[PDB]
C-alpha cells in the first residue's frame, strides 16, 4: 500500500519563488530518502536532486544548481522542494521517487507519484533507434549503449501517455513481478539489448534505459513504437 | 518453483576492492539457508537480529548482497560499533544491522608469487563514512596547509593504498573474502520466502 | 624461469573429431593462465581466462581444465573455422611468458598504433598507443611483439598512475614506457635497434580494472611493423 503523492503545483511568472511538497505512505519514511525528477512536455526524463536519511548529505544537477534546496522533516512523512528564480525552461511535470534506505543514494526502482503541473508564464548513454515500426507479430529489438563500463546497473522502463513510468526490466536482464514472459534482455559492460517477441496491440509505449552506477542519474533518449 | 541464484554471487570467479564494493539484488526466488549453514566452509559466520538456527521459515521483501575482499586482522572490523580503518573509511554498518555476513580464507585463489597489489583500500579521508555509504573518489588529499594543485608532493599523498598478498604471508596477512547480507521488511506482498 | 612447455606442436584431425592441448609449467600458477586463438592476418582473440571461465562470446564447445602444474584444453566438435594457432601464457610472475603455440590442420574501446618504419640499424624509433572510449588512468597497459614467423613475446608494461615499470630481460637498459594521462596516449621510446628487433608490435589492455599489473588481455590493437636492415 505504498503510495506516493505531489502538492504545490501551479503557475508563477519568472524571477519568483515556489515549492512542492510530496507525502508518502506504506513504509518508514525516515530512514530512506528520495529522489526528484521532473519530465518536460514532449521531452524525457532527467534527475534533478536527491536526499539522505538525516538531511547531512544532499546533491543537486548542474542546471539546478545553486537556486534550488531540498529539505527534510521526519515529523510529518513529507518532503519539501524549494525553488528559486524560476525561468521559462522550468516548465516541467515533477515527481517524488524513492530511494535507498540509509546513504544509499544509488537506489531507484518501481514507486512512483502521480506528478504535479508547474507552468512558467559523466556517463553518457546513447539508445537506438529513436523510433521504430511494426506488424502485429513482428520481432523488437533495442540497443542502449553507454559511455563507460556500469557493470550490471541497468533497468528498462515503460511509460504510457499521461501515465508515470514503469518498470519491466531491472538489474540487467532481471524479470519483475507482474510481468509477461515476452519481455527480455540481455548484455553486460557497455552493451545492452532490450527484446520483445511475439508483438500484441497493447505494446505500443516509449521505452528508456537509465543507469545507477554513479550519483549522477542519467536516461536514455527513448524510442516509440507504433503498430503499422 | 524458481531457486535463488546463490551460485553466482558465492562461486564468483572474481570479487570487487573493498572501496568498490559490490552489491546485488536477490528477488522473486525460493531460497534454502540450510544448505549454506551446512557446508563447514567458512571460517567466521557470526551476525546479530535473527538466529541462524534454523530461522529460514520467514518472509522477505528483499536481500540484498555485499561482497569485499579484506585481510585477516580486519575481519573483527566489519560489526556494528566498530572503530578502525575499514570501518571509518571503506565500509561502515549501522547500529541497527538487520542480517548477516558470511567470511572465509582464500589464499589459495587470491595471493600471488612476488605480490598481488591489485586490491586496495582508502588510507586518508576527511571525515569518517556513514552507514552504508560509497565512495569511489580520487582526489588528492591536503594534508597541510599548503594546496596541493593536483600534483602530489609534500603533504600530499595519493588516498588509496594496495594490500601487499604473498603465499609465504601469516594468518593475520592473508586475504579473506567477505559477503554480507540484508534483508528488507516493507508493506509488500514479499514473494521472496524461501519455503 | 617460468617458461610453459606446450604439447603438442602440431596436430592434424578432420571435421568431428577431438582434440587435446597440454602445457605446463616449471612451477605452481595456482589458477593464473589463459587461452588465446590467432588466425593468419588477424590479432589473437582470447578464449579461456583463469581456467575453466569461458568468455561470453566464445561458444560452449571450448572447454579447459587444469590447475597448478599440468592445464589441459578440449575442443568437442572441430569445424571448418576452428583451424588455427592457440597459445597458452601465465600471469603471476614478471616477466609474462608466452607459450610454444600448437598448429591445427586438416586432415566501445578502440586502439590505434601508428610509428613503425624501416630505420638504419643502431637508430632510433617512437611508438604512440591512442585510446579512447574509457578511462585511461585506471587500467594497465603493456606492448607485445610478435616476430614475422615466429611466436608472441612480452616486452614491456606501464602502471595506471605511472610510478611503476616493468621491462624483459632482454630490452632491459634500451627501451623506454611512458603514458601521457591529459592526452590519452601510450609511448614507447626504444635506443639502439638490432636486426633481431624486427617485429609487429601490439597494444595490450585488460577488461578488469586493474591499476598496478597487467594480468591478462582482453583487447588487442591492429599492429605496426619495424624492419630493420
Ligand atoms: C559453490 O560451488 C561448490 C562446489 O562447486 C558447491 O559445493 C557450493 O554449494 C556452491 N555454492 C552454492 C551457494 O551453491
Amino acid at each position: 500500500q505504498v503510495q506516493l503523492v505531489e502538492s504545490g503545483g501551479g503557475v508563477v511568472q519568472p524571477g519568483r519563488s515556489l515549492r512542492l511538497s510530496c507525502a508518502a505512505s506504506g513504509f518508514t519514511f525516515s530512514n530512506y530518502g528520495m529522489h526528484w525528477v521532473r519530465q518536460a512536455p514532449g521531452k524525457g526524463l532527467e534527475w534533478v536532486a536527491v536526499i539522505s536519511h538525516d538531511a547531512s548529505n544532499k546533491y543537486y544537477a548542474d542546471s539546478v544548481k545553486g537556486r534550488f534546496t531540498i529539505s527534510r522533516d521526519n515529523s510529518k512523512n513529507t518532503q519539501y522542494l524549494q525553488m528559486n528564480s524560476l525561468r521559462a525552461e522550468d516548465t516541467a511535470v515533477y515527481y517524488c521517487a524513492k530511494g535507498g534506505g540509509y546513504s544509499y543514494v544509488v537506489d531507484m526502482g518501481p514507486y512512483w507519484g502521480q506528478g504535479t503541473l508547474v507552468t512558467v508564464s559523466d556517463i553518457q548513454m546513447t539508445q537506438s533507434p529513436s523510433s521504430l515500426s511494426a506488424s502485429v507479430g513482428d520481432r523488437v529489438t533495442i540497443t542502449c549503449r553507454a559511455s563507460q563500463s556500469i557493470s550490471n546497473y541497468l533497468n528498462w522502463y515503460q511509460q504510457k501517455p499521461g501515465k508515470a513510468p514503469k518498470l519491466l526490466i531491472y538489474d540487467a536482464s532481471n524479470l519483475e513481478t507482474g510481468v509477461p514472459s515476452r519481455f527480455s534482455g540481455s548484455g553486460s559492460g557497455a552493451d545492452f539489448t532490450f527484446t520483445i517477441g511475439s508483438l500484441q496491440p497493447e505494446d505500443s509505449a516509449t521505452y528508456y534505459c537509465q543507469q545507477y552506477d554513479n550519483l549522477p542519474l542519467t536516461f536514455g533518449g527513448g524510442t516509440k513504437v507504433e503498430i503499422k | 518453483t524458481n531457486l535463488c541464484p546463490f551460485g553466482e554471487v558465492f562461486n564468483a570467479t572474481r570479487f570487487a576492492s573493498v572501496y568498490a564494493w559490490n552489491r546485488k539484488r536477490i528477488s522473486n526466488c525460493v531460497a534454502d539457508y540450510s544448505v549454506l549453514y551446512n557446508s563447514a566452509s567458512f571460517s567466521t559466520f557470526k551476525c546479530y537480529g535473527v538466529s541462524p538456527t534454523k530461522l529460514n521459515d520467514l518472509c522477505f521483501t528483499n536481500v540484498y548482497a555485499d561482497s569485499f575482499v579484506i585481510r585477516g586482522d580486519e575481519v573483527r572490523q566489519i560489526a556494528p560499533g566498530q572503530t578502525g580503518k575499514i570501518a571509518d573509511y571503506n565500509y561502515k554498518l549501522p547500529d541497527d544491522f538487520t542480517g548477516c555476513v558470511i567470511a572465509w580464507n582464500s589464499n589459495n585463489l587470491d595471493s600471488k608469487v612476488g605480490g598481488n597489489y591489485n586490491y586496495l583500500y582508502r588510507l586518508f579521508r576527511k571525515s569518517n563514512l556513514k552507514p552504508f555509504e560509497r565512495d569511489i573518489s580520487t582526489e588528492i588529499y591536503q594534508a597541510g596547509s599548503t594546496p596541493c594543485n593536483g600534483v602530489e608532493g609534500f603533504n600530499c599523498y595519493f588516498p588509496l593504498q594496495s594490500y601487499g598478498f604473498q603465499p609465504t604471508n601469516g594468518v593475520g596477512y592473508q586475504p579473506y573474502r567477505v559477503v554480507v547480507l540484508s534483508f528488507e521488511l516493507l508493506h509488500a506482498p514479499a514473494t521472496v520466502c524461501g519455503p
